[PDB]
């Protein structure tokens, strides 16, 4: 996941 | 205050939904989800109304998709897509009648299932069809 994120 | 006194606010808000795709392989064990996000307009009230306020809404998604600036011209601008990582993101809303562009930072993430967030936007009083189309949803 719910917490999965991409780097900007 | 100077031109920004000719202004009235409005709410808009975003809605966003997400769920896991199990059909589609995990990337390095992270699964890949569909996600959608639509934009409505509040009333004086706080109900949901059309935002047709806005000609057109432009969705600027991560670099990692494919054109990923998304363009719609209908209400309620509604985009769907597939990944598996959150991203914050900037949704460019253009008001009617060349009155302006606003940059509306939104968020995707997968902490809900479905979301939702208000922004106040400032809109200008000086195009006669947008001054119309702004009184549905309350006071000029």
């Amino acid at each position: 996941a719910q917490t999965a994120r991409k780097s900007t | 205050l100077g031109s920004m006194v000719a202004t009235v606010k409005r709410t808009i808000r975003i809605k966003t939904q997400q769920h896991i795709l199990p059909e589609v392989p995990p990337v390095e064990n992270f699964p890949v989800r569909q996600w959608s996000i639509e934009i409505v307009l509040l009333d004086d009230e706080g109900k949901e109304i059309p935002a047709t306020i806005f000609d057109k809404v432009i969705y600027h998604l991560h670099p990692t998709f494919a054109n990923p600036n998304r363009t719609f011209t209908d209400p309620p601008f509604r985009i769907e897509e597939q990944g598996w990582g959150g991203f914050p993101l900037d949704i460019s809303v253009f008001l009617l009648e060349k009155a302006g562009e606003r940059k509306i930072p939104h968020d995707l993430n997968f902490l809900q299932e479905s979301y939702e967030v208000e922004h106040v936007i400032q809109i200008p009083l000086n195009k006669p069809l947008l001054t119309e189309e702004l009184a549905k949803s309350g006071s000029t």
